[PDB]
């Protein structure tokens, strides 16, 4: 019972991405620390509307694996996935081996997956206080 | 209270009352007081240092060319005040008075491929390169290491 | 359910910046200190009005990102969006490295989201006052 | 909540400057002592219109800066300001580093800022009086 | 009362009631008063300044060529009066009486590349240049030292 | 009971409690004893 037309009210105008149930701030201030600034201010904004797309991409694809049903592109919607898709397919190749090098797993399929919160995450990681000072 | 007995790889501190000097007392032993001594408090452990972990005392013991712990004429231990020290992988040292554990056990960081630190010296010192690295300079420490 | 459309009431004549909740006293008079008048009367109007126009878009990207949705360039808005990210993409070259030379944090992404009051500041810096004098 | 229309009642014949809330008398005295005669009668009141007109300056632009919107040159009191502007662009050139020497800052912004009074004033400066004669 | 320990790195200061001069007394030392005697404060610890920062002490002591403290024929110090001094990193000095810490532990400024610091004299001294400064002249110190 | 004060002619005795060993301290002098030293008794004349 997730609100799907609320998505597609807070679709921006190129294809890029409450609704998604998650710490902003402190996933901000956790990519703060990593070095965003220094991809250039045009680099940054790009690099969070990449991985807020890979988020409700993959909040969609566990929308739709729960009953069964980059690949990714209901035919309502499938024009906005399309696009979406395409969006992403494009501006991927700028960044090789970014999710390593931004300590969040191994490609996006491994750091959605922790990001959204569904699966375990260890203590090795950093990755323990972006779903707990939420709980805070 | 006159009976302590030091757990192997603890420590404790006691007060000479006549003197007003304190020092450290380690190793699995038993340790008797006199009447003026006052052992301050519980005997806590060593504190040791994992490899690839690290960690910063305030206030470090004055030691030798040696490494002898260098003591003041009254008995107590020359420390030098106000300053850090960040120690490495070794055995379970224990804590002189007077010193603080400010950083705890924390790990040597690692830089990834394609990746860098920037890192500003904060006082002059002298590299192990010969450069006279004036206070406010700037670093590129790249590599994957 | 932040005021919107009193934003744009608020709108300046060329594309420069309560509805931002922060302390103006305190700032003016934090950088009042670290030597702005010596940037010229023209200079200092200059550099302020940047400033706010960054701080109002960094207030409008948190908006949108909780949602997940000089790049920020919702329809019905974006002409202002539009013509304030090209206010700030002109006037940005000529202050090379200023949020270090003004201790407000590496880059004008580490320094918004500072000064807007959602990610922690250190004790080795003095931007400890901004978020406290209003609380005082 | 600031009278803003009877400040226009107020608005002079050429572009010079309660509604103010600053000891005027007490600032008179304060420049009295400096040896503001010795620029002439014609002089002073020069002097005294530009100090005025940049006090009704300041405080526009910290009402306008609270919302976060000689640079200064609201579109329904823009013409006022935009001419009160340019009557301070004009008789400035003949005052370089006017300020310091009449002790009450480093330039304009500084001095108008603690003249208006929320910027703090040092005691190595002889501006206490200014906004503690009006307590008491 | 009588009864007087002092910490390492304290110090309090006692006041002769036959002659009223006080004095300072450091170590970690007992002391035993007299009669005539009277301990001013509970001991105080030296005050110890870090790297990197500074502090100013109004009234200093006044020391000799070598820096030795410089004291009255009636057992007080040599003050100098309603000056200041600013005392860098050093071994945990102890205060005089008549000495009041105005300025705390406080970092050594660090100024920026492309920024400079406007400076005034506000007494007439004579520089390690060679210049003699005349109160009121302004400086440039540039630099992002 | 740390002050001691023998007058002129006169002593006491004192205990070691570190190694149960005991003296007598004479003279017209003031006494300070340590925390595991304990006089005996009150002064007395010699």
């Amino acid at each position: 019972a997730v609100p799907w037309t609320e998505l597609l009210s807070l679709q921006t105008e190129d294809g890029f991405w409450l609704i998604l149930n998650l710490n902003t701030n402190g996933l901000h201030s956790f990519l703060k620390q990593k070095g965003i600034q220094s991809l250039g201010v045009k680099g940054r904004e790009c690099l969070l509307d990449l991985i807020a797309t890979m988020l409700v991409l993959q909040f969609i694809r566990t929308r739709l694996e729960k009953e069964g049903i980059m690949k990714m592109d209901i035919p309502w919607a499938f024009e906005a996935i399309k696009q979406a898709s395409e969006w992403v397919r494009r501006t991927e190749g700028q960044y090789p081996s970014i999710c390593p090098r931004l300590e969040l797993g191994n490609d996006w399929d491994s750091a959605t997956k922790q990001l959204l919160g569904l699966q375990p995450i260890s203590t090795v990681s950093p990755l323990h206080r972006v779903l707990h000072y939420s709980q805070g | 209270e006159f009976i302590i007995r030091i757990p192997p790889y603890h420590y404790i501190h006691v007060l000479d009352q006549n003197s007003n000097v304190s020092r450290v007392e380690v190793g699995p032993k038993t340790y008797i007081r006199q009447d003026n001594e006052r052992v301050l408090f519980a005997p806590m452990r060593m504190v040791t240092v994992p490899p690839r972990h690290y960690c910063t005392v305030a206030n470090p013991v004055s030691r030798d060319a040696q490494g002898l712990v260098l003591f003041d004429v009254t008995g107590q231990v020359r420390l030098r005040h106000a300053d850090l020290e960040i120690r490495l992988a070794q055995d379970p040292f224990p804590l002189y008075p007077g010193e603080v554990l400010e950083k705890d056990i924390t790990p040597l960081q690692v830089v990834l491929p394609n990746t860098a630190l920037h890192l500003k010296a904060l006082l002059d010192f002298e590299d192990k390169d010969g450069d006279k690295v004036v206070a406010g300079d700037e670093w590129l420490f790249e590599g994957p290491g």
